[PDB]
């Protein structure tokens, strides 16, 4: 409870990051989940039943791996890896999921709607609801559906609508606004799966909540394996679930440094890149007062990257929060440093990370050179790369 | 003391009909054609002006709303240009609220943007993603400026919430949504006296008058943005029957 | 062991199953591995880095899950899925790779070389060759490079080598020949990493006791979870490795029923199967005396499925040795029976099994409408279905 | 009290020369004409005919062999054909081996197979996939039936492996494979008396030359069979020149 925001959902002061930027319609069942959630994180039996699947269904805990033939390109830095690319599903969403899902049907909700991006969230939610006999509907950016094809039929063999969004960028923020404006009409019956560390509050902290256990594995495993706290403990920041879950475990650790890598696309200086807290501005989007990309007049800067699953331009605001704190740094990494680190531990050790992922081991990698010999560095990989494929073997000229 | 449009709401009860409210989103289809066909409504018999200022992510809009402002968006239209657009209903005789979602309020500066829209004669704001929770800002620049305050309640508003949105609001409350919008309305009046305005997609003059019955305001938008897109004598037209509409005797 | 073979590498005396079908020219290289194995198998640094490997980097245990949801389509019986599908790469080949990969590199080999046909063993050998930094080669038949591309290109970007097969039917027995003849050629430098439980001493046994892992934490977990041994043990059946692995522990346990489900194609009346128990004949083909289909002179007759990893005209001795001792029976599932099963396992559970998996499942679903209410069914989950998503959305019209 | 095949060996090393053992498959390009070419290769002058059973998955035969027994097969060729082409050869006057891989023997009965073999006047068996280790039905057939047992050394063979090979071989041992031909050979003449026949690709006159300053036998199969799908005249010309070759 020491780093939760107030009763409105904000952090660092009652009218700091966070809160509920949203319409009065949607009001009603905001309210319904936040009482449905704050009676539900604190009963034991509620928690064992997602413990329970977490354990058996999902397969916790994952490992965690020292990469030690990427040490050479880390300025012999020693990289454990904590392997959220082994859940079912292939990545970090199913934890929030399985959580969200288990108190959609706690609610009594029959409906369950969801965005994504990589379609990753959306595989994990369809695969929820198939689970628990759920009503799935998944919205998606139509750049996103042909790019991540593969979890499109997923989705569809789950037994999920899809519906392909055409409005804006067709991407990430767009599939939000979507989802978004279904909630508004179908508040009585549907729940909002909703797949990232944002949002309005209730959703940042009860993300979080479900991802903390990333960051509690991760902290126990490498005492363990290295006989002390880490040097520093990175990862990828879209919206921020898998980083603010790994990172919550160390943020009383003061000796641990903290950094969150954001998609910088072609570059930051291009203007086609998603670097939220390096390019943007405070300012209220998709229900929360943080940091987003924006012009002189307030209208949203449409996010780029090769990485769907990065190509937003907000982020959460308990990353606002830390970032203003001290306590986290944020960082820029681009398509081709990302590319050249995906191809690196495919290469190197065997492992085929989610694109998103490979923005964290290619942050990894530069801290790595500037800690050096011997540090200490446990790096999020949030997901596997079998959705990425197709564009890695078209970057790489193999086929 | 009394809310700005105190005395349009006033007016219309002592001839015994509804405000005519009349939304428009500034840049469509260009900005000097959006100027020609706001002071159109005036001109036409709109009580008071909704002046939309287009945003980049408009979850509340609807479809023909939504195409509109990505259009006037295409055109480079600015948050400056919507003050022009109430200078220039001002101008007129009329009387122009700006509806707006709140990050382009926070970008410009909440007491700047108060202050400028109340300089140009500017009798208040429609708020659609700010509630009363986060409103700490706007209720100080909207006491400071003296603006009109009008939030949005839902059929699905609590009775906590409503009789907070209520108390809340100044100039009136905006009704967005069949029966659930006289039983909306019903609720407001239960709890206070401010004018009700009701928004409902009307598009006809039958429509404005079944709203008119129970409803201080009849709010209208998708209609004239569909209107204007034929052409201006269209909406000229349009307007003039929903004038109708909200008259009873 | 009570269960292992002699020296020769028969099982049963004098029925003669297994031993060494193969060429002079390739005794020397199958003694090496053979004594190299015996060496290695109680090698407590072998051990302690296989054991590391299995735990860090695979992902091991695997979890036991009750799919609760299928109940009611089978009887009632209470199916429980042994995830096998959640490990690295995403099946079971895994855990026979990483032991012969490790032994490859104990006996200064410095090039693998493997067969594949659903692409998972060549993923998989692929994966282990990153890791260690040994020359890879993997061998598949030019209809499973098209049916099963996804894993062709995690293979190239793996730094595998991949050379399509194109003679006979251009399956998996047919990759199998192409790289047995580059054993034969290449034999003082190459390591054979082959990836079922078929072929000469020591493979069979070999292939057995590295994936005897999943039947040693299945009969725990079983125990564990429902109180008692199961009622039946069922997988798939290709060559063996799976079906062997997850078998081995409860062989002595004399009320555990064991059933392997081998593909049964449009049907075993059609001749176009891949039914190697129910239609073949005791013969030698690819280095073993076991069963293989084979006509009325002993040609070797091409088999037929829709899932390419259970597509083998041959299977195991060990498998043969079982059957005919009448500790295992072996059944046949069609490709309409073993698709409607994945569909089922999608809407009900959430998972998306391999089509070879899905053969098992539907096995065990008409199993349970044997046994009845409360019987307890451990069902090996072989395979994660991303390489045949295309196919089953082709076959459910979700396009 | 000797093998079936010692006999030609002798005759040879009597007229200072190695015997040129020729293989074709049966069946290639079809049955009548397969036969045809096996009388061809008699009168052309081959002391021995190797006669292939085709085998659908043939794992030791290179792509001119294996490309011609894959077209025999879609011509529908049986075992049973390779058995009316041994008597054709034996009745001839050619003296006849069998090569097969292991499971068409099995499959037809390992004493069967041998008795038919015998009574169709063929003289021993060649079997690439049969190492000792696994032939005790076969030693047995072999003993009963007067059938000579080649079985194949290589290179890589250990020196315990081929002497347990050689020891097991009766008629001759088929070593198989740049010094490498004749230091395999040689390490057979260490440990046994018994002939050795030399496998080596071998296309042409100094080639058969060549092997026959070491080796009792010449074994030509590839040419012989690249020579017959180009024509049957083609094929009595090429083993003319191979049967030079040996007496030089
Ligand atoms: C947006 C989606 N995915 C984001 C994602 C991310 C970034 O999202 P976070 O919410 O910052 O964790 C990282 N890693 C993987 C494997 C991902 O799939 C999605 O699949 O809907
Ligand atoms: C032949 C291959 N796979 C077979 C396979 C099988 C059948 O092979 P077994 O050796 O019978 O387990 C079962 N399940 C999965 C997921 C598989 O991939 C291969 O990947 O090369
Ligand atoms: N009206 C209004 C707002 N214009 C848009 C953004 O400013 C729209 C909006 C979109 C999405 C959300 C949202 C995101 C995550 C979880 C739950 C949510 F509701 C909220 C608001
Ligand atoms: N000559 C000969 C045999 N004709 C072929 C058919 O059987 C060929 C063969 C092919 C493969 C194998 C094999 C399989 C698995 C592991 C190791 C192996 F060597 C053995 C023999
Ligand atoms: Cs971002
Ligand atoms: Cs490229
Ligand atoms: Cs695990
Ligand atoms: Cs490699
Ligand atoms: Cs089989």
């Amino acid at each position: 409870t020491s780093h939760d925001p107030d009763s409105g959902g904000h952090f660092g002061g009652p009218s700091g990051w966070g809160g509920r930027y949203v319409p009065e319609a949607l009001m009603a069942v905001i309210e319904e989940v936040t009482a449905a959630y704050q009676k539900e994180r604190v009963s034991q039996d509620f928690l064992d039943d997602l413990d329970r699947l977490q354990a058996n269904y999902a397969g916790r805990p994952s490992p965690l791996y020292e990469a030690t033939r990427l040490s050479q390109h880390a300025g012999s830095a020693r990289i454990f890896l904590k392997r959220e690319d082994l859940n079912h599903t292939g990545s970090h969403k199913i934890n929030n999921v399985l959580g969200q899902a288990l108190l959609a049907r706690r609610m009594g909700k029959t409906r369950v709607i969801a965005e994504t991006g990589a379609g990753q969230h959306g595989v994990a939610t369809a695969t929820a609801c198939a689970l628990l006999g759920l009503d799935c509907v998944i919205y998606m950016g139509g750049i996103d559906t042909a790019r991540q094809a593969l979890n499109v039929a997923r989705m569809r063999l789950l037994g999920a609508e899809v519906v392909a969004v055409q409005t804006g960028s067709k991407t990430l923020k767009d599939a939000i606004n979507e989802a978004f404006r279904d909630w508004v009409a179908n508040a009585d019956n549907t729940y909002y799966c909703f797949g990232t560390a944002a949002g309005p509050h209730p959703f940042p902290t009860m993300v979080r909540d479900f991802q903390r256990i990333i960051g509690m594995e991760a902290r126990v495993q490498i005492q363990g394996q290295a006989g002390r706290l880490p040097d520093a403990v990175v990862a990828c920041v879209g919206g921020g679930s898998n980083a603010i879950g790994i990172f919550h475990a160390f943020l009383d650790d003061p000796g641990v440094r903290l950094v969150g890598f954001e998609a910088a696309g072609d570059g930051v200086e291009t203007g086609r890149h998603a670097a939220t807290f390096t390019a943007g501005s405070p300012g209220a989007f998709h229900g929360s007062f943080s940091y987003l990309l924006q012009d002189e007049d307030g209208q949203t800067i449409e996010s780029h990257s090769i990485s769907a699953g990065l190509d937003y331009p907000g982020v959460g605001p308990e990353h606002a929060w830390l970032k203003e704190a001290g306590r986290v740094d944020y960082r820029p990494i681009t398509d081709s440093e990302a590319m050249d680190a995906f191809g690196l531990l495919c290469r190197m050790e065997g492992i085929i990370p989610a694109i998103e992922s490979a923005h964290a081991v290619a942050g990894a990698l530069k801290l790595g050179v500037e800690l050096g010999r011997g540090a200490v560095i446990v790096v999020n990989l949030s997901g596997r790369g079998d959705k990425d494929v197709e564009t890695a073997a078209k970057w790489f000229g193999l086929l | 003391e009394a809310s700005r449009l105190g005395p349009v709401f006033d007016s219309c009860r002592a001839n015994n009909r509804a405000a005519l409210i009349g939304y428009l989103p500034t840049g469509y289809p260009d900005v000097p054609a959006s100027v020609a066909a706001m002071t159109a409504l005036v001109e036409s018999g709109c009580d008071i002006i909704e002046v939309g200022v287009p945003y980049s992510d408009p979850g509340m809009d609807g479809p023909t709303i939504a195409r509109a402002t990505e259009a006037a968006l295409r055109g480079g239209v600015r948050v400056r240009d919507t003050l022009a657009a109430v200078e220039a209903i001002s101008i007129a005789g009329g009387r122009a609220v700006v509806m707006t979602y709140w990050n382009p309020v926070l970008r410009y500066g909440v007491d700047a943007f108060a202050r400028d829209l109340a300089a140009a004669g500017g009798l208040g704001l429609i708020t659609p993603d700010l509630i009363p929770d986060e409103a700490q800002q706007w209720l100080a620049a909207s006491e400071e400026h003296r603006l009109d305050r009008i939030f949005l309640v839902a059929p699905s508003s609590t009775p906590e919430r409503l009789a907070a949105t209520v108390e809340a609001s100044r100039g009136f409350v905006y009704a967005a949504s069949s029966q659930a919008a006289p039983e909306l309305v019903g609720r407001v009046k239960a709890v206070s006296d401010i004018p009700v305005g009701v928004g409902l997609g009307v598009r006809s003059r039958a429509q404005a008058a079944q709203i008119a019955q129970y409803a201080d305001g009849v709010i209208v938008g998708s209609a004239l943005v569909t209107a204007l897109t034929e052409g201006l004598p269209r909406l000229r037209a349009l307007t003039g029957e929903l004038a109708a509409g909200v008259r009873l005797g």
